RNA sequence: UUUCAAGUCGAUGGAAGUUUGAGGCAAUAACAGGUCUGUGAUGCCCUUAGACGUUCUGGGCCGCACGCGCGCUACACUGACGGAGCCAGCGAGUAUAAGCCUUGGCCGAGAGGUCUGGGAAAUCUUGUGAAACUCCGUCGUGCUGGGGAUAGAGCAUUGUAAUUGUUGCUCUUCAACGAGGAAUUCCUAGUAAGCGCAAGUCAUCAGCUUGCGUUGAUUACGUCCCUGCCCUUUGUACACACCG
């Protein structure tokens, strides 16, 4: 085994997904961007983007855009859960339906890639006792 | 747990292996392991050898089973 | 292809990774106590590095033992897939790893805290200890 | 367009009126000397549905076993094509239907 | 406006796609041989297609 | 042409049409030779027929058959029996009943599915089990 | 009288062809045998790293000897064997594509097979002529 | 179009199972016995057995006239056929 | 043997001598058995425009301290893997669709992708070259190469949509389980037990049913001891019939 050393080294490093950094991700359109990212991400995008996500993502933008003393960027609320989150929407707050409320996220940088629906869950967890 | 059988044949015990199986009525895979105390890979390699030395005369062939017994 | 003999040359006990082998099992297996490699890359591994796997963890001298923990910490240097590899599209840096003994751990956890740390709902069922692929669990796994 | 290798296609769900038209096809090719093939018996084809006896989800689990039997034979013939059509129109039958193919 | 989303999800390939001949259920309905029967529909029915027990 | 009789054995599925014709005695099995069966500890039920009368009873005929259906085992004794009756028809139609009844009677009193095909079928399955008379297990 | 492949026992013929084949040296192996499994039903890859691939292409050419215009997707079945489904009820899947492609393919290269009219694969006028000539030195012993 | 001899004679017997029921709705009054489908060249025969066949052939035919019209419009058949 | 009767048990012949094997149908009445969640089958009650009608979006029917039932994998060597041998039967399959069965060729470790062709079918898929199985090897009684849950990362397919992973594939993690208490189920010959395959549900998903075939036994061919039912006799103050 010879031996083996763990000495972590950094330069000021900003968050980083798949070799890429918050900086250029950011910017990046969302057709690079879902090249390197899973395999049903992949699929989703190549199967063609119907009109409900591509007008969520116009609200989210103009929503930022309402506000430039840089806080939060006022909610925008959708049923579509099934929404891939894209470096595009980082920061922007949304309103997701779990069948009843709107559950409310703030899109943080490591929520990218993720179905928009899964931080909110739908039921109440079993408390037995 | 309590078997440990050797798997590495040294000096001693492999003339103890040519001083010992010509004395047997009938060696096979097990008889090997039960009384040499040896695993059942180096038996098979032993009883492979020990016919092609002509020691050993092979009853009968097979995979699962290798019936074999003294050539004297 | 025959019976051979010897002395003071076989090893009862290994470490390797800070795991311990034990040195009479036959190498291809033995490798599979180090936790991160399994029997599928261990076969690999032993012919990548030209150790043919009839010998016992014990027969290996130190050359060859070197070579092995060479090739399991740089596998796509010896030409071994990517899809064979444990952690590959690694989530910070994109590039193809396999994680081994004590790292494992380590990056294993790092992504239980990128699940929980976002709320996904599969991170929050991890934390409950719960399962998350879905399973129904109205009539299973009732141990503790 | 004058004497053809000529087949006809036979199906019906009842044999004995298939096999009624098949004699009488087979036999007005015999004082007609033309020659024929046949007929010729295809493996029969048991079309079965096995569905619950219960409307309703109650009871023992009993089952129905319907069955439908189609038994199919071809006939061929060496005729000129308008003596084949009206032979068929002299054994003209509800049950069996009849395709013509060259 | 209101007839793109009056009946407009997709009721192809689905359980809901196709019916009863008889009585236009969507449960225990029966494809084979085309027939597009509920298997209830298909037994007070089965005579008249042709289909009879016999083992 | 010359003198050729073709008959046929059965198992449950398996059929083995035996071509006994006549020759120097060539006995093949979908053109290999009965010395390479693959069951090798079922060797012997195809041996049977041939050490019951003796070798020598095969020297003026060939036999090729070719068998199909059935499964590995019921493939053994569907051959066995077509080289059996294939031999008995062939003596009641080219040589003297005399000989073709001695034949008969020594294999009759060995086995009766060396001529006799055996009538066992597989029985139906019937609803309510996993079997024809199996029944799932019952809960009260 | 003459010997052919029908004449000599078939697992002892194979082993034999694939000796043959290995030594001649001539067969094209390609370069992910020392890592793949043969089917995806397998967990592990063959035990015999160094000849299995002769050995292989030594089964797949006596097959092909006995028949008429197999495929290779015929071959992926044939090789296929019991998936290890882990408590769900065990299945038949097939073997690997490449591998037999590749196989074949090799042996098309080697003189022995070629694409058979009507689809499949046939074997070569050369094929029955070396494969009856293995037969023959193979049952001297 | 293309129909399968499995799906062709089916096809066959689900069109009298409808047609059948069809008129034990319509002239359940004229106590509908059954009906015979004879197939023939050019021409789809239809008899229909009934204790009283002065309701369906009533006011010069009208009724009956009226009736075969409703099988043409729903199986797409020629008006001759 | 027998009342020499109905029959039964043995042989011989026979393809078949258990009703030849197996099923389908199946009497006189009855149950408050189950279904109005199969019906454009229904009486009545409720609702009928802020609908309890119908449609659209999203969630749920999977939700988890627990008790119970039908099952599948297994606890190993009569075995796991790795090569090799290589045999069934019952069935299904499309068009200007809304897309069927898909060989053969070519890519891909796989999963899977692509180009042509056949088949409305004893023709082509298909000999569905299925699995158990057999041979030769590795393993060697070890929670081990038995077992494969749980989980991490990744690759494809179906589908508008996969997150609460549809499913498949690759690497890694490798858990209880070391043959199971009180109890209790099914079964007598190609039967039980294994072992797979097809059809139904089905865009996708079979640890489910309905069938089919491969390999193929142990043990009775008897009894009323337990259990259920039937008959006869008997008691009854029950007859809405002991839920009296
Ligand atoms: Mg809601
Ligand atoms: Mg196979
Ligand atoms: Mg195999
Ligand atoms: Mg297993
Ligand atoms: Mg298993
Ligand atoms: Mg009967
Ligand atoms: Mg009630
Ligand atoms: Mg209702
Ligand atoms: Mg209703
Ligand atoms: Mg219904
Ligand atoms: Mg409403
Ligand atoms: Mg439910
Ligand atoms: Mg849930
Ligand atoms: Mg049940
Ligand atoms: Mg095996
Ligand atoms: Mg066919
Ligand atoms: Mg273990
Ligand atoms: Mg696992
Ligand atoms: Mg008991
Ligand atoms: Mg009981
Ligand atoms: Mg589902
Ligand atoms: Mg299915
Ligand atoms: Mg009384
Ligand atoms: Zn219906």
């Amino acid at each position: 085994m010879v031996d083996a050393t763990a000495p972590k080294k950094r330069t000021f490093k900003q968050f980083s997904f798949k070799g890429v950094d918050l900086k250029d991700l950011v910017e990046m359109p969302t057709e690079e961007f879902t090249k390197l990212c899973g395999a049903r991400v992949r699929r989703r995008f190549s199967r063609g983007l119907d009109s409900k996500p591509m007008g969520l993502i116009k609200k989210l933008r103009a929503a930022r855009a309402a506000t430039e003393p840089n806080e939060r960027p006022a909610v925008v609320k959708t049923h579509l859960r099934n929404m891939i989150v894209v470096p595009e929407m980082i920061g922007s707050v949304v309103g997701v339906y779990n069948g009843k409320v709107f559950n409310t996220v703030e899109i943080k940088p490591e929520m990218v890639g993720h179905y928009l629906g899964e931080f909110s869950i739908t039921y109440t967890p079993v408390r037995h006792g | 747990d309590k078997a440990q059988h050797i798997v590495i044949l040294d000096q001693e015990k492999y003339d103890r292996i040519l001083k010992d199986v010509p004395t047997y009525k009938y060696v096979s895979v097990s008889v090997l392991v039960d009384r040499l105390k040896i695993g059942g890979s180096l038996a098979r390699v032993a009883l492979r050898q020990l016919e092609e030395d002509g020691i050993i005369t092979p009853v009968l062939k097979h995979s699962k089973q290798a019936i074999y017994t003294r050539a004297q | 292809p025959l019976v051979v003999q010897e002395q003071g040359s076989f090893q009862h006990i290994l470490r390797l990774l800070n795991t311990n082998i034990d040195g009479r099992i036959k190498i291809m297996y033995a490798l599979t106590k180090i936790r991160g490699v399994g029997r599928r890359y261990a076969n690999l591994v032993c012919k990548k590095a030209d150790v043919e796997l009839t010998k016992r963890a014990g027969e290996l001298t130190q050359e060859e033992l070197e070579r092995i923990v060479t090739i399991m910490q740089n596998p796509t240097n010896y030409k071994i897939p990517a899809w064979f590899l444990n952690r590959q599209k690694d989530q910070v840096d994109g590039k193809d790893y396999h994680v081994l003994a004590n790292n494992l751990e380590s990056k294993l956890r790092d992504d239980l805290e990128r699940l929980k740390k976002i709320r996904s709902h599969r991170g929050i069922r991890h934390f409950w200890g719960l399962k998350v692929r879905g399973q129904h669990t109205k009539t299973t796994s009732r141990g503790r | 367009q004058q004497i053809h290798k000529i087949r006809i296609t036979l199906t019906s769900t009842k044999v004995k009126q298939l096999e009624n038209v098949s004699a009488n096809i087979i036999r007005n090719a015999a004082q007609y000397n033309i020659v024929k093939k046949g007929p010729v018996r295809m493996p029969t084809k048991v079309l079965k549905i096995t569905t619950r006896k219960t409307p309703n989800g109650e009871g023992s689990k009993t089952w129905d076993a319907y069955e439908m039997r189609i038994h199919k034979r071809v006939i061929d013939l060496q005729a000129p094509a308008s003596t084949v059509k009206r032979i068929t129109q002299i054994t003209i039958e509800p049950g069996v239907d009849v395709e013509v193919t060259i | 406006a209101h007839e793109n989303v009056w009946f407009s999800h997709p009721r192809n390939f689905g359980k809901g796609s196709r019916q009863c001949r008889h009585c236009s259920s969507h449960s225990g309905l029966i494809r084979k041989y085309g027939l597009d029967l509920c298997r209830q529909c298909f037994r007070e029915k089965a005579a008249d297609i042709g289909f009879n027990k016999y083992r | 042409s010359t003198q050729s009789v073709q008959t046929f054995g059965k198992k449950k599925t398996a059929t083995a049409v035996a071509h006994v014709k006549a020759g120097k005695g060539l006995i093949k099995i979908n053109g290999s030779p009965i010395t390479l069966v693959q069951p090798e500890i079922l060797r012997f039920k195809v041996y049977e027929p041939l050490t019951l009368v003796g070798l020598d009873k095969f020297q003026g005929i060939d036999i090729r058959v070719k068998v199909t259906g059935g499964g590995h085992v019921s493939q053994v004794y569907a051959i066995r029996q077509a080289i059996a009756k294939g031999l008995v028809a062939y003596h009641q139609k080219y040589v003297d009943e005399a000989s073709k009844n001695e034949l008969k009677k020594i294999f009759a009193s060995y086995d009766k599915t060396l001529l006799v095909a055996d009538s066992r079928r597989m029985e139906p399955k019937k609803f309510g089990g996993r079997g024809a008379r199996a029944r799932f297990q019952k809960s009260y | 009288p003459g010997v052919s492949v029908r004449d000599v026992p078939a697992q002892d013929f194979i082993n034999a062809y694939a000796q043959f084949l290995q030594r001649q040296g001539k067969l094209e192996v390609p370069g992910y045998v020392d890592i793949v499994k043969t089917s995806a039903g397998n967990d592990l890859p063959p035990q015999e790293a160094e000849t299995w691939f002769y050995k292989r292409a030594a089964s797949i050419a006596r097959h092909i000897y006995l028949r008429k215009q197999v495929g290779v997707g015929a071959l992926n079945k044939l090789y296929g064997g019991a998936k290890n489904r882990g408590f769900r009820p065990h299945k038949h899947v097939d073997a690997s594509g490449s591998i037999n492609r590749k196989c074949v393919q090799a042996l098309q290269k080697i003189g022995v097979l070629e694409i058979s009219p009507k689809g499949g694969r046939r074997i070569s006028e050369n094929g029955q002529r070396d494969l009856d000539r293995i037969a023959a030195q193979t049952l001297e012993e | 179009a293309i129909l399968s001899k499995k799906k062709k004679l089916v096809a066959d017997g689900v069109f009298y199972a409808e047609l059948n029921e069809f008129f034990t709705r319509e002239l359940a009054e004229q106590g509908y016995a059954g009906v015979e489908v004879r197939k023939t060249p050019s021409k789809l025969e239809v008899i229909v057995k009934a204790s009283n066949t002065q309701g369906v052939l009533g006011e010069q035919g009208r009724r009956i006239h009226e009736l075969t019209s409703l099988i043409v419009k729903r199986f797409k058949l020629s008006p001759e056929g």
